[PDB]
């Protein structure tokens, strides 16, 4: 977990669950991570219990989700002067989006009871937007990097374990030593045995 | 911005010749430069695009090793690769400047074509580079005209003594032939009565072959 | 998926009138029509983008409009500066690049009939010394184009290397076809008398030139 604090601030560091500083201690079975691109105005509208325009039609973090949300800005290769139509957006769905789910879809969304299934005018539009990644427009307008952190558990031996520090060598000296989880007080002195390699 | 071009000859089918636009004056990685062909006889064709800044592109069904795009961020050039051009080859490469990335296919309904700069020209025929052989020509209101025959390739000027005379000369359409050469004959308008009297000289020039002729026109004697 | 685009368009001056390009399924409606245009020997611009708004810089003549499966764009008057070659685009989803149809052409709903000018140029001594022989007369004064011309011997009409090509526009608002037969040193001393016809409404012209001169 060196790695996670770095690369820009964090935007939203605050968790819903277990103290991310924390994770170190206990070890996890698997992680979710995703990656996508929201607006600046997009991240408070994210929230256990809580959902928006956007989010309701996009992926949602619901109440209980073992897990939180770190998401920081970083304008590299996220902010267009130009233009930015390769990220999207879904604001037509056809229901609340269920969390666990995704969808893809390139064909135009009705908005009344003629079918639009090919043809389109006044009253058909389509479901996807482009966002507005510039840097010559406001705050709100800037992309954010954002990373779900998702976990499961009691369903698989653990293996996604945290980082376990070292200390240095002792000889001829009693310590309160601990090996691999081997707890036990002693000298530690040269040895004559002979092992086999398991 | 510098939306210029590279000039390039024509060339037999059978081999490939490089074409270039020039992708100055503006900054490289958020701009897309699009290529839309304009040939005669049929519909424009638009193949693909491409990301400029890593390798990233897809390609329409139409055409699927004839065009190769590539990209340099260094000198901020563009080359590409004209292969076996034939009749479905013959067009104009328009340079096409817009915004917007593109690394995706569901980009392209949002984007309009911003500006169009200095499409390079590519004439494609077997003929390739020659030299006239134009001889002195016998005329028979009058008019006084002299022609240019087995010549490659396209455009030549003519002039009447020596650009001193104006009487509206207009370029003809040319027929091509099986082994492709054009057939130009400037004609203009003369008074019946001065025909020997007063001269009259054609000068043609060639600026790819880089030859000037002026070669007189009588009647036979 | 070929995008249907009538080649020529017959639009009055005065009134409004409104031309169609349809395309197919999933191909039209799917994804947005976009209206181009480009000048003859001059770089393309920007008509009308998403059939919404009306760019800067182009005058607030044509409209961007889109009804069913066939795309109608709109005009409201004419003009003789604005006879530019517009071009109707479209995004496919099952070709993946830009599909374009025919094209239009606008022409203005003229120039009266005059009698053509054919003169024959018959080859000097010199090029028979090299055994080359080509005979060109030129067709003008003559309205519209498209135009047929033919070669006669005086003897048998003939069909072999004929050049005929479609006359273009002339910059004083005429037309004029070139042409041209190419033929052998055997074949150009066979006859005394070579000359070139056309047909204009019925009416033909014929002149005879000995290659003696």
């Amino acid at each position: 977990y060196s790695v996670l604090y770095n690369f820009a601030p964090f935007f939203a560091f605050k968790c819903y669950g277990v103290s991310p500083t924390k994770l170190n201690d206990l070890c996890f079975t698997n992680v979710y991570a995703d990656s996508f691109v929201i607006r600046g105005n997009e991240v408070s509208q994210i929230a256990p219990g809580q959902t928006g325009n956007i989010a309701d039609y996009n992926y949602k973090l619901p109440d209980d989700f073992t897990g939180c949300v770190i998401a920081w800005n970083s304008n590299k290769l996220d902010s267009k002067v130009g233009g930015n139509y390769n990220y999207l957006y879904r604001l037509f769905r056809k229901s609340n989006l269920k969390p666990f789910e995704r969808d893809i879809s390139t064909e135009i969304y009705q908005a009344g009871n003629k079918p639009c299934n090919g043809v389109a005018g006044f009253n058909c539009y389509f479901p996807l937007r482009s966002y507005g990644f510039r840097p010559t427009y406001g705050v709100g307008h800037q992309p954010y990097r954002v990373v779900v952190l998702s976990f499961e558990l009691l369903h698989a031996p653990a293996t996604v374990c945290g980082p376990k520090k070292s200390t240095n060598l002792v000889k001829n000296k009693c310590v309160n030593f601990n090996f691999n989880g081997l707890t036990g007080t002693g000298v530690l002195t040269e040895s004559n045995k002979k092992f086999l390699p398991f | 911005v510098q939306l210029v071009q590279s000039g390039a000859e024509v060339k037999k089918p059978g081999a490939s010749v490089k074409v270039s636009c020039k992708a100055s004056g503006y900054i490289f990685s958020d701009y897309n430069i699009h290529w839309v062909r304009q040939a005669p006889g049929q519909g424009l064709e638009w193949m693909g695009w491409i990301s400029p800044d890593s390798d990233d592109t897809n390609y329409a069904q139409s055409f699927q090793g004839r065009v190769t795009m590539t990209r340099d961020t260094s000198i901020t050039t563009v080359y590409m690769e004209l292969s076996s051009l034939r009749s479905d080859d013959t067009a104009v490469y328009f340079c096409a400047r817009s915004v917007g990335y593109c690394s995706l296919n569901s980009c392209q309904r949002w984007m309009w074509f911003d500006t169009w700069g200095q499409g390079a020209l590519v004439t494609v025929s077997s003929a390739s580079t020659k030299g006239p052989s134009v001889f002195p020509l016998a005329p028979s209101t009058a008019a006084l005209g002299c022609l240019v025959k087995d010549y490659f390739p396209e455009p030549v000027t003519v002039s009447w003594n020596s650009g001193a005379l104006t009487s509206g000369v207009h370029t003809f359409p040319a027929v091509l032939q099986s082994s492709g050469l054009y057939s130009l004959s400037s004609v203009v308008t003369v008074p019946s009565s001065s025909l020997g009297t007063q001269t009259y000289i054609c000068n043609v020039n060639h600026k790819p072959s880089n030859t000037k002729v002026d070669k007189k026109v009588e009647p036979k004697s | 998926p070929v995008l249907t685009q009538p080649p020529s368009a017959s639009g009055p001056p005065g009134q409004s009138v409104s031309i169609s390009c349809s395309g197919s399924r999933s191909n039209i409606g799917t994804n947005f029509v976009y209206w181009y245009q480009q000048l003859p020997g001059a770089a393309p611009k920007l008509l009308i983008y998403k059939n919404d708004q009306r760019p800067s810089g182009v005058p607030e003549r044509f409209f961007g409009s889109k009804s069913g499966t066939s795309a109608s764009l709109a005009i409201s008057g004419l003009r003789s500066e604005d006879e530019v070659d517009y071009y109707c685009a479209a995004w496919d989803d099952s070709l993946s690049g830009h599909v374009f149809g025919a094209g239009t052409k606008v022409t203005v709903l003229g120039q009266p009939k005059a009698a053509p000018s054919v003169t024959l140029f018959p080859p000097s001594s010199e090029e028979l010394q090299a055994n080359k022989a080509t005979l060109v007369c030129l067709i003008s004064d003559f309205y519209p184009g498209a135009v047929t011309v033919a070669w006669k011997a005086d003897s048998s009409p003939v069909k072999a290397g004929v050049e005929t090509t479609t006359p273009s526009k002339q910059s004083n608002n005429k037309y004029a076809a070139s042409s041209y037969l190419s033929l052998t040193p055997e074949q150009w001393k066979s006859h005394r008398s070579y000359s070139c016809q056309v047909t204009h409404e019925g009416s033909t012209v014929e002149k005879t030139v000995a290659p003696t001169e």
